[PDB]
RNA sequence: GAAUUGCCCAUCCCUUCCGCGGGUUUUACCCAAGGGGGGGCGGUAUUCGCUUGUAUCCUUCUCUGCGGGAUUCCUUGUUUUGCGCAAGGUGAGAUUUUGGGCAACAGCAGGUCUGUGAUGCUCCUCAAUGUUCUGGGCGACACGCGCACUACAAUGUCAGUGAGAACAAGAAAAACGACUCUUGUCGGACCUACUUGAUCAAAAGAGUGGGAAAACCCCGGAAUCACGUAGACCCACUUGGGACCGAGUAUUGCAAUUAUUGGUCGCGCAACGAGGAAUGUCUCGUAGGCGCAGCUCAUCAAACUGUGCCGAUUACGUCC
């Protein structure tokens, strides 16, 4: 039993291969979740799993592959990917009345699930660096 | 009665400090010469220089400093290389400094051109 | 460099992707196929 | 490939090897060691293991990425110009080792420049990283 | 289970926590985030930047003067050390040591210039309850940085020492001394 | 091997007039179609200063082309080749290929 | 207690063992600013005493971390 | 199939449901045994972005063209009916959807005659000043003089010298009538790969290999960042910073006269410790911080243009 779903959040995407397993640990890439270099960001990464069930409904084997953007933005899709995963395995093979207790206390904590946080850049334009600080003033 | 202790090398004072090749600098040298500091025999970092014949054993130390071409250490180093008047000299200390530079202040001061004037 | 649509070699010469059209100007010069839209 | 970041690769796959291959002579320690390793230095190469933080890590690379080496391999090299002529800082690396690196590994846990293994001795050697440290570990 | 309910910055509990003013108690609010560290927008409405606890605000506000500075997961790493600190000087929980600070450092009367005739007059203006929370941070945060600038040795330990002193009241603390002799003025003259 | 189309334009409503329209000749008819989705679309950007003298408030352009790069693939035409490359006339800028 | 100091000495040694338990909370910094010896060798001097148990290891960690009387 | 099958300091042991007997006077707490149920370490075992091996299948991740998607509903508030307003909601997204680009009329004695084969007249028209693959020089000079713009710092909030880990996106590139090839003609001035460049440096030499680019070796990587590996320095104008200054060498070129400069190694103990008055500009993925490429082109980017990364505080008001 098997999904697969997305991460996307700046210009990291992430992806989520989910294959049926009822322990396994979740991991990352080439590194699992004791050795994740940046602290901070395993504890981020930690929070998506933990709550919600630390073991009792994150059960499923599910490893990602996240390139497109820094260390830090990979961990944010990381999140997404994860619990988007745990949904959708919810909703196929498993009633909607499950899916609807994990998805609601999901959205009620902080990352909202739902939303792919889409603010990207800026452009750069004219005659101008970056939004305008000019270069800097002649006099008026 | 120690542990920090004035050194003279030139006939100079120069204060100790917990670290030897960071304090050896200020006698004319510079950290990337001392990496000849290992074949100085006392290659151990996190030392006093009130240490002097002691546990750095200085004499070996000044021998390095004044030629390692004795040793077999890379001399790549050398502060002089293949000077206009004599062969390589093997490093700039004292003195010895201001022998080249002054043959040199003389001839390169009269060039003329965008550069030259501005070196004179 | 050198150009070759004025014999100038001022007023500066554009090279890139291989034309000129800065010695005679490109919002005079166009019809290169280029457009602004953004 | 299985080597690096199976055991933490950043701290806790490094000091076990060391012990081993300094307590029995393995890798090169040619001449060159005083030579600048890392990009405009003002101090000497380091204050200790001039060139013996360097070789496992230097086969790992290789090897967990497959045949990266002398000018892909120094992706994984480091150079900031962390000092600077008063001009934005840009990155180097120093050629110095690829030579080296590039013999190494027809000895010791990998065969030759199209194949990276043998039986991989230093993962299996690495097995009691996990069990003990030698280093007082924290996490151990 | 033991983390679905459960909410803890890693050992630190949300339980024994209380509001410690009553004038505060909707620009103050509780964690239940493991880290302070922000990955959301955090503006975008008049307020909206009451929704999220002291904790998060204070972190983000923590220093500022880029050269190459490590921003948030830097200012992180001194969070931990700094509630570690707090929690054996107070012999208490440090979240609420600081719940306490925020409030007691503020201050709560203020005096402006808005005179007119070619001079200033001034009047007793109390302070709004936002206002209360925000300055009191940036006034012990600034205090941080000054003292580390070339001074101490010390690297998290200052912002703990400001944080007890400022819950004691002592005007040890720079943001105390603020509120003090504002208040010198706004209720001395009306 | 395979024999692919590959048509490289500036302007779309050109390739268009290509691709579907005159493939539909080659798509059961003498050999068999299989479509992808074309090639990514490269921009040539150039930057180009407005004003011809130094006193403006030294503005810039931005002038932007579209390569579109259209192709579709077939299996071993061989001489049936060149009754698919003689179908477009209709633009210029109009090449094709055949491996 | 006197201001500058390189030094390894009796007194240096002898007096550290008396501070170290003294206070609740120990840690590199705070034993240069009795400014007995730097901050450097400070680091080590705490090391190698808690390893012997006259302190208590609070971090999981070491340079950033902080002590206490064990 | 390599490889692992972690028992050398922890993942054969648990969870759930249930029944009985003990340690408890009671409560809290806890011990033993068995039944049912679920797999966990091996019935889920990894990852290789080439083992490019050997089998099978697909379009979630990708890609481009052409279409969907709200100023509607609701609060029954505000709205005298209207024009509309505010909050909340559905929702990817709340109003000029969001960011750019174009833009009326009247003009300025603005700038440009060194952009033009766009030009009036009248100057230069042959010891021409025009013009020159002509040679060399200037535009760049230095009483330490003022101003404009830029960049580096005075460090403990990369923090300074050391190491290792994970990880990014537009965009650039190629073709000489020069050789060879034939009845009508192919490869050399672009990059990057790989290996020698260490039985002994950097700079730097050369051979093999592919590409007209979604092919270029994984099309994309090393800075900001992470790190307690129990690194080193440690409250100093230093081990923080560079700017002057001398010696050597290689590279580029039609020609170098620090042109070279990604290099060695001197001087640093030369400045400067967040810097008077004054003054600049931005309300959100912005400011700030950081790096890369393009641009110009014998050769050099503190500049300019574009993409990406880390990413806030305050305000969301008034018109002084």
């Amino acid at each position: 039993k098997q999904v697969q779903t997305f991460g996307k959040k700046k210009t990291a995407i992430a992806v989520a291969t989910v294959t049926k397993a009822a322990q396994c640990n979740i991991r990352v890439n080439g590194v699992p979740v004791s050795q994740i270099l940046p602290e901070t960001l395993r504890a981020k990464i930690m929070e998506a799993v933990n709550v919600v069930g630390s073991r009792h409904f994150a059960r499923l084997r599910i490893d990602v592959t996240v390139r497109g953007a820094g260390q830090v933005a990979q961990a944010y899709a990381t999140r997404q990917a994860i619990a988007k995963g745990l949904v959708a395995y919810y909703q196929k093979y498993k009633n909607e009345v499950e899916k609807a207790a994990l998805k609601d206390k999901y959205l009620a904590y902080d990352k909202y699930l739902l939303i792919a946080d889409p603010r990207r850049c800026e452009p750069k334009k004219w005659g101008r660096h970056s939004a305008r600080t000019r270069f800097t003033k002649s006099y008026r | 009665e120690q542990f920090q202790h004035i050194v003279r090398l030139l006939n100079t004072n120069v204060e100790g400090k917990r670290k030897v090749p960071f304090a050896l600098r200020m006698v004319k040298g510079v950290g990337i010469r001392f990496a000849y500091m290992v074949c100085k025999k006392a290659g151990i970092d996190v030392e006093r220089r009130a240490g002097t014949l002691t546990a750095e054993e200085l004499e070996r130390i000044s021998e390095v400093i004044a030629d390692p071409a004795k040793f077999k250490i890379p001399d790549w180093f050398l502060n002089r290389q293949r000077d206009p008047k004599t062969g390589k000299t093997e490093h700039l200390t004292s003195a010895m400094v201001d022998t080249r530079l002054r043959e040199d202040l003389e001839r390169l001061r009269k060039n003329r051109v965008h550069r030259g004037v501005r070196h004179a | 460099r050198h150009c070759v649509i004025c014999s100038n070699q001022k007023a500066v010469i554009r090279k890139y992707e291989l034309n000129v059209c800065r010695q005679c100007f490109r919002e005079n010069a166009a019809n290169i196929g280029f457009s602004k839209l953004r | 490939i299985r080597r690096i970041g199976k055991k933490k690769g950043a701290t806790m796959k490094d000091v076990h090897p060391w012990r081993w291959v300094k307590l029995c002579s393995q890798h090169f320690k040619q001449e060159g060691k005083l030579m600048v390793p890392n990009c405009t230095e003002i101090v000497k190469s380091s204050h200790g293991r001039e060139r013996a933080p360097q070789n496992p890590d230097w086969y790992y690379i290789r090897c967990a990425a497959i045949l990266r080496a002398v000018y892909m391999r120094p992706g994984v090299g480091y150079g900031g110009l962390s000092k600077r002529f008063s001009n934005k800082k840009n990155r180097g690396s120093r050629p110095e080792i690829t030579v080296r690196a590039s013999k190494g590994l027809l000895h010791w846990g990998c065969k030759s420049l199209t194949k990276l293994g043998l039986i991989e001795k230093c993962e299996s050697s690495g097995h009691r990283i996990t069990k003990n440290g030698r280093k007082l570990a924290d996490a151990i | 289970m033991s983390a679905k309910a459960p909410k803890l910055f890693n050992k630190w509990s949300y339980e024994n926590l209380q509001t410690t003013e009553i004038a505060l108690s909707d620009h103050i609010s509780k964690t239940a985030t493991y880290v302070p560290h922000s990955a959301g927008r955090w503006q975008k409405k008049r307020f909206r930047k009451a929704r999220i606890p002291i904790v998060e605000r204070l972190t983000n506000g923590l220093m500022f003067k880029g050269r190459g500075n490590g921003k948030k997961l830097q200012a992180v790493r001194l969070v931990k050390h700094t509630l570690e600190i707090i929690h054996l000087l107070t012999d208490q929980n440090p979240l609420q040591v600081v719940i306490d600070a925020v409030s007691k450092g503020a201050p709560r009367e203020d005096s402006t210039r808005v005179g007119s005739g070619g001079v200033v007059r001034r009047q007793a203006v109390d302070v709004s309850p936002m206002r209360r929370v925000n300055e009191a941070i940036y006034l012990m945060c600034k205090g941080a940085r000054e003292a580390a600038f070339r001074n101490l040795k010390t690297l998290p330990e200052c912002l703990a020492d400001e944080i007890v002193n400022a819950s004691k009241g002592s005007s040890n603390s720079y943001a105390i001394k603020k509120k003090d002799e504002v208040e010198r003025v706004a209720k001395a003259n009306r | 091997q395979r024999v692919l189309v590959k048509m490289t334009s500036r302007n779309a409503k050109a390739v268009e007039n290509v691709m579907t329209e005159l493939l539909l000749h080659a798509r059961n008819e003498k050999v068999v179609l299989r479509g992808p989705v074309r090639l990514p679309t490269r921009t040539l950007k150039v930057t180009t200063r407005k004003t011809p003298c130094g006193n403006g408030t030294n503005t810039w352009d931005t002038y932007e082309l579209k390569i579109y790069k259209r192709l579709v693939e077939l299996r071993a035409p061989t001489e049936l080749v060149k009754k698919i490359t003689s179908f477009p006339i209709d633009a210029g800028v109009d090449v094709a290929i055949t491996i | 207690a006197l201001q500058n100091a390189v030094v390894f000495d009796k007194e240096t040694m002898d007096k550290l063992l008396s501070e170290v338990p003294k206070y609740k909370v120990i840690t590199p910094s705070i034993i240069s600013d009795r400014l007995k010896i730097s901050v450097a060798l400070a680091a080590k001097g705490l090391q190698h005493l808690c390893r012997q148990k006259l302190i208590k290891l609070v971090s999981c960690s070491s340079k950033f971390r902080l002590y206490s009387r064990v």
